[PDB]
RNA sequence: GUUCGCGAAGCUUCGUGGACAUUUGGUCAAUUUGAAACAAUACAGAGAUGAUCAGCAGUUCCCCUGCAUAAGGAUGAACCGUUUUACAAAGAGAUUU
RNA sequence: GUAUGUCUAAAUGCUCUUAUUUACUAACAAAAU
């Protein structure tokens, strides 16, 4: 399990995380992938967390896309990615509450 | 100047118990104290070990200093003995052990460690209340041969306080009569085996 | 050949303060206290160091919770002092543990 | 003149006292074992015995400190008075 | 605390099978482990030119690549891998495949061998 | 070697004997964050709460202040105020930085103004100069509510916006109000024209944002 | 009138004063009392208690003995000592302020060292360098559980909470910034208010979201960075001048 | 390494002592380089003869 | 409360003068706001030199682990950039007084 | 010797597959009769 990722997703760590989730309510919304279809999330806190995560992602995307080699295609691709992120964020701002 | 106040053990116990689940802004300084105490923890260990109750002793009471924070606890007394008496005691214990060995088909040797790595060592308050600690190692005596020594031989302070045979409770010097000495010598035949 | 000068032993100095007070205690009790106090010390120090992922058994055998990333490992390599202390504590526990057992009807 | 014997002795005493004092202070500082007035008003200073477990010198924490030179008076740096070879 | 650590501490209630099951349940949800292009450190055997900026990355030069499994194996039961690299100057994704028929590699829309 | 503590007369107390303990490198000074000896005294034996010194002697010297009060050694005024007065007749800029503050502390210049306060010559002169220099109901028509409240009390919840200038006092009792009216700055129930205009303007301003 | 109003206080009994931390992290660090090995959680949670001062405020063990400093816990609204508390339980009156006005430079009304530099977030116990009586209120969205209220209503609510807590100088709610500036007469009073209203809900019993006030995040009450717009500045300057004049008068 | 450093320092000091200079810091580096070269030559058994060297 | 004396009622009880003992503890007050770190996600990613790699130092208003004046930390951290004047002498041509 | 750095506002249970590993790390060391 060299290079840290393996360590992170080693069974023991996972178990610990699960335990934390069970007792006290420590989740790491960084750690899990954000769900595709909203309205399968009855809790508000979770939703908020997800929204926050997406915002963070968007910010990250923004930070990188103004790099100096602007003509490279990665940046262009991200522009679409950025849009997608924005859309997701908007969706997360649903009007149930 | 004026000596230390002999505190109650109860207070000490209470102090100890308080600093188990210690995680408030209350006792910030107690944690610091605890940290500091590592300095003297080996000393403490040495002390406690030194005071180990000998096999002729059910349970030794012992002098104790302790930081009011509850950070460290030193056994304070340094265990001195009447050398010949001590030797005699040891010999007796040895004899007893031998007898036990002779007796027993299998001798139930301890498992180590004695408590589990998960299980946190029981507080002393679970077994103060428990029944009289089972009998210790002291051999079967006789009135004819070992007439003099038997009464005190297996006592915590090998010779009693307030007697003319030792200095006193400080237990710093001893003077014996002949017959007791002789008895001791007889007892010590295993260990003192010298040319 | 020993110290000509030094009368002042460690305990005496401590006594001379107000922060220590003294009781008479059963030796097993004292041992137990030491075990507990010692354990606390080792945990407290460890937590201060930041490494919260090296968990102490109550038997004093220290070992890690997860498998530590390399940075964490670097942070949390305790040295020849701390380990020695731990070992000493363990030894104490073992003798103290045996006496506790004896006291209890177990042995 | 080579300095007066008495004077020399005095100097030695001064420095000896001072250096000794300094050494003592240093020793005190090391963590191993072994009256006043303000304005007109008189005031008694004390030193309380802190607990021997807590850090002796709780103030200090191995801080970096840049100091100013503070040289107000100006040093006179006085002096006197083929380039292709050198 | 030390790289050759014999036994990692477990909680007093740790049903190992149960724990494993739990992990599995929380592996589909997991971000890492449920993805492709897992990282790797590799030296470059081909010694090739980055097709965008013509940066001549030579033999044995070390990179933090991404190894990914190619689903279409060679023959039957011997896998082949895509090994992504970046050129030092321009950030163009070079990669290569390991077709073991010739005991060597194949370039994959990254650069050219020379 | 150590210099002495600079504690003021009002700081320290009113008595002819005080006992204090010195704690060498006790705490870090609040200004400089640099170890120094804490003096802490109890004023009167039995009067609760200690008075620990919060700053290093050097820093005190620089600012010319009580090591407890944080006030001018001479005039017993907050550093700003004392300095401000001097300026009126230049002020100190404590540099709020991890490293730089320490450096500043170690400098020995008497920062700014402190010199004037220290010397009888200069402080006195400054003082002289200063002397010379010296020698329910809505409510309409700036001043604080604690004054308004006081006024109301004298006359005998009290809302007041300032952008509006529209103070709606609500005693919630017909007795208090009817006493308030008889016992007596426009004050109706729930250059007059000019005032009205101004009020209107204020209201408009309030309402545009 | 707290003296003759009551003696007793007993705000939150020592059975239930507080649980110690709230689980961020995986493991609990014994030395810091803060969860470690992870940081996911906005952390600020709403106070379970509050200062209803008219009910609570009373004589203390401190009042009799002549304590200067007021009870932080009382302010927060959770002083389990109550009548046997050594710190004072009432809203800081003028006389009290006057009495501790010597010390009020170096330390707060709670008897705890004011710092030289402000905290970067202006978050707690103000500096001794800059005297202040002026509190930033924030997180009013969060403190009201994202309720669609009128700004005016919010302002009123703020006034209600803060007037009770101390003699007000002046208050401003702002729609654009989404905040509530408050200014007090006395710094001590302001400090007390801050202590009280840290992590407090602005909601009332009559509101429909009373039972879920705990689940939100409380008021973010902090110190006020001075208002830049010019009239305010001018006013401040005038005040300063007045103060200076007063000082001069005192001197001569 | 330490020894080498010390030697270098000594050499620099000697050179400073030797003759006048203006902006000598730059020249120090050059001197060091020269010394290094000389050492290398010695190691190799090349004669270290440079014409400009006074 | 102990008590050693005096004065009233029936050695017992009240009323008194003394002697004995005499100022603890806090640099701290219990949850967010007086400052712990790892971790995680994302993104890149490894000293010279063409490449790969060892070790040693050095500067610092950077530290960590280490009992350490061992040793170890990405070659432990940042150093790889900016870089126009103690600036004069000689010759030639041009506009202004 | 398992490097590193920036980046962070305050669906539920179910079972079935194994005589393995898309395994990762290379700082560590390098010869014949
Ligand atoms: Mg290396
Ligand atoms: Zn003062
Ligand atoms: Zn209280």
């Amino acid at each position: 399990m060299s290079r840290n990722v393996d360590k992170a997703n080693s069974v023991l760590v996972r178990f610990q995380e699960q335990q934390a989730e069970s007792a006290g309510g420590y989740k790491d919304y960084s750690r899990y992938q954000r769900p595709r279809n909203v309205s399968k999330v009855k809790s508000i806190k979770e939703a908020n967390e997800w929204k926050r995560q997406v915002s963070k992602e968007i910010k990250q995307k923004s930070t990188r896309i103004y790099d100096p080699s602007l003509n490279e295609m990665q940046i262009a691709e991200l522009n679409d990615e950025l849009n997608n992120l924005f859309k997701e964020w908007k969706r997360w701002q649903w009007h149930i509450d | 100047y004026t000596p230390k106040a002999e505190m109650p053990p109860e207070h000490l116990r209470k102090i100890i118990n308080t600093h188990s689940d210690m995680a408030s802004k209350m006792y910030n300084t107690d944690k610091k104290a605890f940290l500091g105490a590592l300095k003297y923890l080996p000393h403490a260990i040495l002390k406690l070990l030194e005071n180990m109750p000998h096999p002729w002793e059910q349970a030794k009471e012992v002098k104790v200093l302790y930081h009011t924070s509850g950070a460290i606890t030193f056994v304070n007394e340094t265990p001195r003995v009447i050398e010949p008496v001590y030797t005699a005691q040891w010999s007796a214990t040895w004899i007893a052990m031998r007898r036990e060995k002779r007796d027993r088909t299998h001798f139930k040797r301890m498992r180590f460690p004695p408590f589990d790595d998960d299980e946190p060592p029981l507080s002393y308050e679970q077994h103060i209340e428990n029944i009289e600690p089972l009998d210790p190692i002291n051999l079967p005596l006789d009135s004819q041969d070992d007439e003099y020594v038997k009464d005190w031989l297996y006592d915590s302070r090998p010779l009693e306080e307030d007697s003319k045979k030792v200095n006193g409770t400080s237990y710093k010097k001893w003077s014996f009569d002949l017959p007791e000495m002789s008895n001791l010598y007889r007892l010590s035949t295993p260990l003192r085996d010298e040319v | 050949l020993p110290t000509n000068h030094n009368k002042t032993k460690l305990l005496k100095s401590l006594k001379n303060t107000k922060y220590f007070q003294q009781t008479t205690i059963d030796w097993v009790e004292a041992g137990l206290q030491l075990c507990r106090q010692g354990h606390n010390m080792l945990n407290l120090l460890i937590h201060r160091k930041g490494l919260t992922y090296l968990h102490l058994d109550y038997n004093f055998n220290l070992k890690p919770t997860k498998t530590l990333t390399t940075k964490e490992r670097k942070k949390s390599r305790l040295g020849n002092s701390f380990h020695l202390m731990r070992e000493l504590l363990k030894m104490m526990k073992l003798i103290v543990d045996t006496h506790v057992q004896f006291r209890l009807g177990n042995v | 003149p080579l300095p007066t014997k008495a004077e020399i002795q005095e100097c030695t005493a001064r420095t000896k006292s001072y250096i000794q004092r300094l050494v003592n202070a240093k020793l005190a500082n090391s963590n191993n074992r072994a009256l006043l007035l303000n304005n007109s008003h008189h005031i008694e200073v004390v030193s309380k015995q802190m607990d021997p477990l807590l850090p002796r010198f709780v103030g200090k924490k191995a801080r970096k400190v840049v100091a100013p030179t503070e040289n107000d008076e100006v040093v006179p740096v006085l002096h006197m008075d083929d380039p292709n070879e050198w | 605390s030390e790289r050759k650590a014999i036994n990692k501490y477990y909680p007093p209630d740790y049903n190992p099978l149960e724990a494993e099951k739990l992990s599995r349940k929380m592996a589909k949800k997991l971000k890492t482990m449920n993805k492709s292009h897992a990282s790797i450190r590799l030296m470059t055997p081909f010694s090739m030119r980055c097709l965008e900026c013509n940066e001549y990355i030579p033999k044995s030069r070390k990179f933090n690549g991404k190894k990914e499994l190619l689903k279409e194996k060679y023959l039957d039961s011997i896998k082949i891998y895509r090994l992504t690299i970046s050129c030092p100057r321009c950030a163009n994704s070079i990669a290569f495949r390991t077709d073991p028929g010739n005991s060597d590699y194949v370039m994959e829309v990254g650069g050219v061998r020379n | 070697n150590e210099p002495p503590p600079n504690i003021c007369e009002q700081c320290l107390g009113d008595e002819a004997n005080i006992r204090m303990t010195k704690i060498p490198q006790g705490s870090e000074c609040k200004i400089c964050t640099l170890p120094f000896t804490l003096y802490h005294f109890k004023t009167s034996k039995r009067s609760n709460n200690i008075i620990k010194t919060l700053i290093c002697v050097r820093c005190a010297t620089q600012r010319n202040i009580c090591q407890c009060c944080m006030l001018d050694s001479r005039w017993h005024i907050p550093i700003q105020l004392r300095d401000h007065l001097i300026s009126l007749v230049v002020m100190t800029e404590e540099a709020k930085n991890d490293m730089m503050k320490r450096f500043l502390s170690l400098k020995n210049v008497k920062l700014g103004g402190a010199q004037i306060t220290s010397d009888p010559s200069e402080a006195d002169n400054i003082v002289d100069k200063l002397k010379n220099i010296l020698l329910s109901f809505f409510l309409y028509n700036s001043i604080p509510e604690w004054k308004i409240t006081d006024t109301v009390s004298q006359l005998l919840s009290l809302i007041v916006n300032h952008k509006a200038k529209c103070g709606g006092l609500r005693f919630q009792s017909s007795e208090l109000g009817e006493r308030f009216v008889s016992k007596i700055f426009i004050i109706p129930w729930s250059t007059a024209e000019n005032i009205k205009l101004s009020l209107s303007l204020n209201k408009l301003i309030q309402l545009e944002l | 009138s707290w003296r003759d109003k009551s003696a007793k206080v007993q705000v939150k009994e020592s059975e239930l004063p507080s649980s110690i931390p709230a689980q961020t992290g995986l493991t609990f660090n014994i030395w810091y009392n803060k969860w470690s090995q992870g940081f996911a959680g906005n952390t600020r949670f709403v106070s379970p208690f509050a200062l209803q001062p008219q009910l609570h405020s009373g004589k203390t063990r401190g009042d009799n003995d002549g304590q200067l400093f007021f009870c932080l816990f009382f302010a927060k609204g959770m002083c389990c000592l109550g009548p046997k508390c050594e710190y004072l339980h009432h809203i800081p009156d003028e006389e009290d302020i006057g009495k501790l006005a010597l010390r009020t430079e170096a330390l707060d009304c709670f008897g705890r060292e004011k710092f030289a530099d402000y905290r970067e977030d202006m978050g707690g116990i103000g500096s001794f360098r800059k005297k202040n009586k002026t509190l930033y209120v924030g997180g009013i969205d969060g403190a009201l559980n994202s309720k669609h209220l009128k700004p005016a209503q919010i302002e009123s609510r703020i006034r209600f909470v803060f007037s009770r807590l101390g003699d007000i100088d002046r208050i401003r709610y702002v729609e654009s910034k989404n905040c509530g500036f408050v200014k007090f007469k006395y710094q001590a009073n302001a400090e007390f208010a801050k202590e009280a209203m840290s992590n407090q809900t602005l909601l009332l019993p009559s509101d429909k979201e009373w039972d879920d006030r705990r689940e939100g995040t409380g008021l973010l009450v902090k110190w006020a960075n001075e208002d830049p717009d010019p009239a305010a500045q001018k006013r401040l300057q005038e005040e300063l001048k007045l103060e200076s004049l007063n000082m001069m008068v005192h001197l001569i | 390494a330490y020894y080498d450093l010390e030697l270098r320092n000594s050499v620099m000091d000697d050179i400073l002592e030797m003759m006048p200079e203006s902006i000598r810091q730059k020249k120090a580096r050059t001197i060091l380089q020269h010394l290094s070269e000389a050492w290398r030559c010695w190691k190799a058994n090349i004669p270290w003869d440079v014409p400009g060297m006074p």
